[PDB]
RNA sequence: ACUCUGGUUUCUCUUCAGAUCGCAUAAAUCUUUCGCCUUUUACUAAAGAUUUCCGUGGAGAGGAACAACUCUGAGUCUU
RNA sequence: AAGGUAAGUAU
């Protein structure tokens, strides 16, 4: 395979490794949902399109 | 900061700009607690007495006096503005904003030079004065 | 498509805060050494 | 009570009503209108993730639309069964 | 007065969305402030005894 | 040349503009060792294939070692079943290729809608 | 071979999240080390700590579909 | 994205 696709392979691996390394467990939260508080107010309507 | 005279409402700023007829009114819009404003105000206090003959320095709290926030775009942490005979004076600082000085200057000589240039140009009738120093770069090396 | 969606999830807060503080009624806007003295 | 699903013609009529700024019929409803425009990126993010796949002609999605036509979100998360999704993309 | 009652709706919506971790991040910053002040006390407290002696 | 590459490696061990492309100098898959250059690709028992790459081409790039092993170890009886399966699959693929052929091999009257739009799109 | 055993789905709210919340993966700020350096606003790329965002699990609560029978184990379970 | 606003009288 040519040089550019190989370098693409190493760079994709680099980004994958960086993501897997600089990963911290998600922080606890109270689960506030958007698009649920929009329709609570009298400003948004629901349909299907 | 706490030594320079303070203007407490928009009418007081109006009168301060109107009152002086032979001196440039230097007004610092900002907050006393802002670190950039503290540096600017301590430089102004350092040069407050030296420029007594041709400049008067006032301090305006934009939170307390938001009267000129819309027109003068007083939204930077610190702002220094010059007026002469009830006429805002612009300075070709090289920063792209000629209407005001919106950063803290360390050297007290540069502010004296800016005030002196503003006074000369305004007494000559100009509305724009080219600053002796070009501030397009902080000259950090 | 998924790569640009992953960019989108990160860039959404920036655009949201830049807008909401722009088309609102009220607009909002060397200090280390000259600090302690 | 609970908010039901409005007919799809409601949003079409509202959007056709909201033509341009030149029309003088709507000039005072500004805070209600442009207060929700800051959520435009979500509208960008919600539809792009709900993009129809190559094996679908029409993809009906639930829509949460502003009462003034200012904004419309695709109120749906593209949940898929992973072996089914992978097999579909292999096909 | 249909505008001042509509800004409050969006403001409360923004506050509700911030309510996800508002208590869990304003509590951690409290402990960080206490830890920082343990080593570097406030300037006013560094003169509290002298100010008292005036 | 490559003999001096090993010695050079031993000595080295012991002694504005937007770039959409990735520079070829960033490539790491450069080796002097013949073992690490011409690696032995996984045969997967002659019955597994790398993803993405089409199976038809992968079959003809196979090492043929496992095919020879099968045709050697297989007895006649079990060889007939594999021959029948190969013939059936070959006939199915031949029918698929016959149906999926270019418009140059079809008459105008027997053209289908897909072939018609393929010809039009040319 | 018996009587009682009470569902599942779905819409919201309030909290706790250890765990690949996530078999996927962005952005911002700050602090250091750098590479551009020429000034912010953007950056080069590693580290550390944070924030936001796209999503998630568990539990509790409140409505709806549900309409409830019974699943089901508990048992003297029977010839 | 910028650091590229001549200023001045007159309606």
């Amino acid at each position: 395979q040519p040089v550019k696709v190989r370098v693409s392979y190493q760079k994709l691996l680099k980004y994958y490794v960086l993501n897997a390394l600089k990963h911290r467990p998600p922080k606890a939260q109270k689960k506030r949902y958007l698009f649920r508080s929009f329709k609570a107010t009298k400003f948004f309507q629901s349909t299907k399109l | 900061s706490y030594m320079l005279p303070h203007l407490h409402n928009g009418w007081q700023v109006d009168q301060a700009i109107l009152s002086e007829e032979d001196r440039v009114v230097v007004i610092r819009f900002g907050h006393d607690w802002d670190p950039t404003c503290m540096k600017m105000d301590e430089v102004l206090y350092s040069i407050a007495e030296k420029v007594k003959n041709f400049a008067v320095i006032y301090l305006v709290d934009i939170t307390e006096v938001p009267d000129f926030n819309k027109m003068y775009e007083l939204y930077d942490p610190c702002t220094v503005m010059f007026f002469f005979r009830n006429k805002h004076i612009m300075i070709d600082l090289g920063t792209g904003n000629n209407n005001k000085i919106n950063w803290a200057m360390e050297d007290k000589q540069e502010m004296v030079d800016i005030i002196e240039t503003v006074y000369r140009g305004a007494r000559k009738g100009r509305g724009l004065v080219v600053s002796p120093k070009d501030y397009s770069t902080k000259y950090r090396y | 498509w998924r790569v640009w969606l992953f960019f989108m999830r990160g860039i959404t807060p920036l655009l949201e805060r830049w807008l909401g503080n722009l088309l609102a009624r009220q607009f909002e806007g060397q200090r280390v050494e000259s600090h302690f003295d | 009570a609970q908010k039901e699903d409005m007919p799809p013609e409601h949003v079409r009529k509202i959007i056709r009503d909201h033509g341009d700024m030149t029309n003088r019929k709507f000039r005072h409803d500004k805070r209600v209108y442009l207060g929700a425009l800051k959520y435009m990126p979500h509208a960008v993010l919600k539809l792009l993730e709900n993009m129809p796949m190559p094996w679908e002609q029409i993809r009906d999605v639930p829509v949460l639309y502003h009462i003034t036509g200012a904004i419309s979100f695709v109120n749906e998360i593209p949940w898929v069964i992973e072996p089914v999704y992978i097999s579909q993309w292999g096909s | 007065k249909d505008d001042e009652e509509a800004d409050a709706i969006y403001a409360a919506l923004d506050k509700r969305m911030d309510e996800r971790r508002k208590e869990r991040r304003e509590q951690r910053e409290k402990e960080e402030i206490e830890k920082y002040r343990m080593e570097r006390p406030k300037i006013q407290q560094q003169f509290s005894d002298l100010k008292r002696k005036l | 040349k490559d003999k001096s590459k090993e010695l050079h490696a031993i000595k080295e061990r012991y002694l504005r503009k937007f770039v959409f492309e990735w520079d070829a100098s960033e490539d790491t898959s450069i080796d002097y060792n013949p073992l690490y250059k011409e690696r032995h690709q996984v045969q997967l028992l002659g019955r597994g294939f790398i993803a993405g790459i089409d199976l038809k081409q992968q079959k003809r790039e196979q090492s043929r070692f496992y095919g020879d092993l099968m045709e050697k170890r297989r007895t006649l009886e079990e060889k007939e079943q594999e021959e029948a399966r190969l013939r059936k699959l070959r006939k199915k693929e031949a029918k698929q290729r016959w149906d999926d052929r270019h418009w140059s091999q079809k008459k105008l009257d027997e053209m289908t809608d897909r072939d018609w739009r393929i010809f039009r799109e040319d």
